[PDB]
RNA sequence: UUGACAUUGUGAAGAGACAUAGUUUC
RNA sequence: GUUCUUUGUAAAGUGCCUUCGAAGAGUCGAGUUGUUUGGGAAUGCAGCUCUAAGUGGGUGGUAAAUUCCAUCUAAAGCUAA
RNA sequence: GUUUGACCUCAAAUCAGGUAGGAGUACCCGCUGAACUUAAGCAUAUCAAUAAGCGGAGGAAAAGAAACCAACCGGGAUUGCCUUAGUAACGGCGAGUGAAGCGGCAAAAGCUCAAAUUUGAAAUCUGGUACCUUCGGUGCCCGAGUUGUAAUUUGGAGAGGG
């Protein structure tokens, strides 16, 4: 299979083959939109490897999001959400008739990072009778990044096991909630 | 020392004194055994099952000969154990 | 190394029965594999070398590899990745050269 | 201080609750007839200095005590079996005592064929009433007493004094190496 | 022509095939196992990297291979649309020396005369009105 | 307002390092 | 509880020997800035810079270097009470 | 052949069939974010990671089958209650602030991809059409797909051979 050597020489990036193609696809991708349409991965074993399938249901959405700091609105601050997580929701909100299943980074400049994000067509009567991708078509999981419920989301919400991660273990709202509650019972004890 | 932890190997060890020692074995053997104490028939005691760390020796027990099983054990303790007549056992 | 019996000292526990349970297949998670091997030789060898690896052979050839190292940990971050990008320069180095 | 009056659990629903649990366990237990509501756990040893002079429940057998049963973990898990793929065998006498109550359990139920008629039978609601934990015993209640001055103080002081000096004995016995 | 094949058999119940290997995993792992006679790769691939490395490990496996223009042509050769890359592995008596024979002839015209011209750097071209400029500025500069 | 890093690429000439075959630095 | 075709040399489980055993990268990790939990070294998250390995990697709550040891297998995903 | 085409990329149609918005919002998952107040004075902490603002779901949501806890004779997904504990620790160790593993209990359930050549046969799938026993099935056809759709394996393993 090509897909090792695939992972390989994309884990070897300081390559001059993997900088003249990294310059070449920016240059291209900044001449197209800020967010629109790609015809197939340009990196197909990433993509299958995050869960893409090259059948019908199955699209790749390529956007561009700006870096730095975010601004607070008045006349150094540091978003909590990564930008691969912005540009998940800006690509939702674009097919909100989709389900966002993951994305990956391809590329970066001094102003900009771009990404391409899978999505998967609930509609679709591939993906409808596909027993292991039919999951995504219950309605629980709508706008799972905008719930913060893909890699990204889980990564930025500190959704991990260990001492490390006692405040957000299982949601940071929910445990101090718990932990700053009265209980009294019946019989006081 | 600022912010000690006294951290240990075994920072769980209740104490008990050897005038406490016989409490451990039921009443109804408790009478036969300080009856008829005997150097080839000398009750064995759990401490550890009985749930303590260490035995101190505050008291005075009898001569009946007793096994004492116990993570530790205080000088004094053992030398009136031997007096009495048993042994002390280590056990992990 | 077996359990003495007592609470304290060295080797301190319970003496048990001792069994040895069957290695579990997850332990061995970054094994070579002669696959990966020869995936990763031929991609070394059609990508070639990094800006930093350059300079880094550089300073080996040139220099002490105790800077080498110094200059690894300060690219790479720990001193123990520095230790094994140094190693991997000086075979490239051997093997490019003397065999 | 914070607004606590917002956050106040008082346990009005206790009792409810209480009903509620009985009616689901009713519930389940006529669902899921004749089979018992729980699965059949190990005894394991409890972790820590302070707990581990006592045994309890465990998660799961290992795949070893059900290998050493007979049984494959799939078909343990169709007949009511609770199986742990990460718990480790390293004591005999636990690896021991779980095969007997595998083979006990084995010998105390029956599996009714995929096919055919069914022997009816009452259900039992607790494999872990019918199976108990027990504490396993340690030492007879009499023994001889064979003393021969070994001073237990005396070992205990002598076993943390070589703890202690384990480490300056070895440097110096590298010293005695390295010197010619 | 498949389902004519399959109700001779359900009538019976068919000689060994020979065809063109295609696909990229299948001819790779081919490649790897040192059944191909010979390779045909595709020249417009995108994205590149999925054939970029097949060269050098034809190379080291010494399989024949070829560089050709057209993936929409490779796909006419195994009824795709396009394909990145073909693969002879086994041919009949009475096309072993054809091949042979084509084998020779891509070393002679493909391996051994670009065989150093490949080791170089590409696209060292300027535009028209750049080079006019330069051509302009070395005239200049050579003779007043 | 000032400085560093990234965006950041391609040549020529003059000075350096493998000890007077071209791999890098100013 | 009756009846329908029995599926079927189709599928699955188990013993011994030998070859193997692919396991996720602008990620892990590091520096700095902001924020958060911290008495404090130091946690969690994000921005910018640097950027790995495969007998490897993460974690082991006093800071470094050396030798060990223990325990898991990240950077993909579903799931009732 | 200055022709005829195969592809790739990008378009258009009141093209065939679909899908998103908005409401509600007690509980849930994220973002963003004060001040009144209470104190101190290595220019702060507290209120508060709260109110308000924004985005997104369900009958529950989220979390979840270890890159875990531990240092024991080890335990063994997640969640919740009791507990740890008003303890260790900080503070004229006084007022007051103040953690997690372990332990008991409620409920219990486990699993799926990627990375493999099917190469003696893409074995895979949407749609259109005609019939039927219509939450679908069969035949035919236009397509998708080798820049990889099925079977087979998921680390507890597992695979090729005898
Ligand atoms: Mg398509
Ligand atoms: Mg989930
Ligand atoms: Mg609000
Ligand atoms: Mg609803
Ligand atoms: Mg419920
Ligand atoms: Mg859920
Ligand atoms: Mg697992």
């Amino acid at each position: 299979g090509a897909y090792k050597y695939l992972e390989e020489l994309q884990r070897k990036k300081q390559s001059d083959v993997l900088r003249f193609l990294q310059r070449v696809r920016v240059w291209e991708y900044r001449q197209k939109n800020v967010i629109h349409r790609a015809a197939r991965p340009t990196r197909p074993d990433k993509a299958r490897r995050l869960g893409y399938k090259a059948k019908q249901g199955f699209v790749i959405y390529r956007v561009r999001v700006r870096r730095g700091n975010r601004k607070r609105p008045v006349p150094e601050l540091k978003y909590q959400r990564s930008l691969r997580a912005t540009a998940e929701e800006r690509v939702g909100r674009r097919a909100a008739n989709l389900r966002v299943l993951n994305s990956y980074w391809v590329n970066q400049d001094s102003t900009y990072k771009y990404f391409e994000v899978i999505l998967v067509d609930p509609q679709h009567k591939a993906i409808r009778r596909d027993a292991r991708y039919n999951w995504i078509c219950d309605p629980v999981h709508k706008h799972r990044e905008a719930r913060g419920l893909t890699a990204t989301g889980k990564k930025s919400r500190g959704i991990n096991k260990g001492h490390k991660f006692n405040n957000t273990k299982a949601g940071r709202r929910k445990t101090w909630k718990r932990q700053n509650t009265l209980s009294l019972w019946r019989y006081r004890k | 020392m600022r912010y000690f932890h006294k951290q240990q190997a075994h920072f769980w060890k209740p104490v008990l004194n050897l005038d406490k020692l016989w409490t451990l074995i039921p009443e109804d053997k408790r009478d036969q055994y300080l009856k008829s104490a005997s150097k080839e028939t000398a009750p064995v005691i759990d401490t550890l099952a009985a749930g303590y760390g260490k035995i101190l020796g505050k008291g005075r027990i009898p001569n009946v000969p007793v096994i004492v099983k116990a993570r530790f054990v205080s000088k004094l303790a053992e030398e009136k154990i031997r007096a009495a007549g048993g042994v002390v056992e280590l056990i992990a | 190394t077996v359990k003495t019996g007592i609470a304290i000292g060295l080797n301190k526990g319970k003496k048990v029965t001792s069994m040895t349970p069957a290695p579990k297949i997850s332990y061995k998670k970054g094994a070579a594999s002669n696959r990966t091997k020869f995936v990763r030789s031929l991609v070394r060898e059609i990508a070639g070398l990094s800006p930093y690896e350059r300079r880094l052979i550089d300073l080996i050839r040139n220099s002490g590899e105790k800077r080498a190292r110094k200059v690894a940990k300060k690219r790479l971050g720990s001193f123990t990745r520095a230790k094994a990008k140094v190693e991997e320069m000086n075979n490239i180095i051997a093997a490019s050269r003397r065999h | 201080r914070k607004h606590w009056q917002e956050r106040v659990k008082v346990h009005f629903d206790q009792a409810g609750k209480k009903v509620s649990r009985r009616n689901a366990r009713a519930t389940r237990a006529a669902k899921i007839a004749p089979r018992p509501l729980d699965l059949l756990r190990p005894v394991v040893r409890a972790p820590t200095v302070k707990y581990n002079r006592k045994v309890r429940a465990g998660r799961g057998f290992t795949l070893a005590e059900v290998k050493a049963a007979g049984l494959t973990a799939a078909y343990a898990r169709t007949i009511g079996i609770a199986v742990d793929h990460r718990r480790q065998n390293r004591n005999q006498e636990i690896f021991d005592a779980n095969v007997q109550r595998l083979k006990e359990y084995q010998s105390k139920i029956i599996v009714f064929p995929r096919n055919g008629k069914a022997p009816e039978a009452e259900q039992v609601l607790s494999a872990a009433a019918t199976f108990p934990i027990a504490q396993p015993a340690t030492d007879v209640e009499a023994r001889a007493v064979q003393d021969n001055g070994e001073s237990a103080f005396r070992t205990l002081r002598l076993a943390r004094s070589e703890k202690k000096f384990r480490g300056i004995r070895e440097k110096r016995a590298r010293e005695k190496a390295e010197a010619e | 022509e498949k389902k004519e094949r399959l109700t001779k058999e359900a009538a019976a119940v068919s000689p060994k095939p020979y065809a063109v290997k295609y696909g990229l995993n299948h001819v790779v792992a081919l490649i790897e196992n040192k059944k191909a006679k010979l390779v045909l790769i595709a020249n417009d691939v995108d994205p590149i990297e999925l054939v970029v490395f097949l060269p050098a490990l034809c190379k080291k496996m010494g399989v024949p291979y070829a560089i050709v223009k057209g993936k929409a042509r490779l796909g006419t050769l195994v009824n795709q649309k396009t394909s990145a890359v073909a693969a002879l592995t086994e041919v009949r008596a009475e096309d072993e020396a054809a091949l042979a024979k084509l084998v020779s002839t891509i070393d002679a015209n493909f391996a051994d005369k670009y065989d150093e011209v490949k080791k170089h750097w590409g696209g060292g071209i300027l535009g028209n009105k750049a080079q006019a400029k330069m051509d302009k500025r070395a005239k200049n500069s050579d003779s007043a």
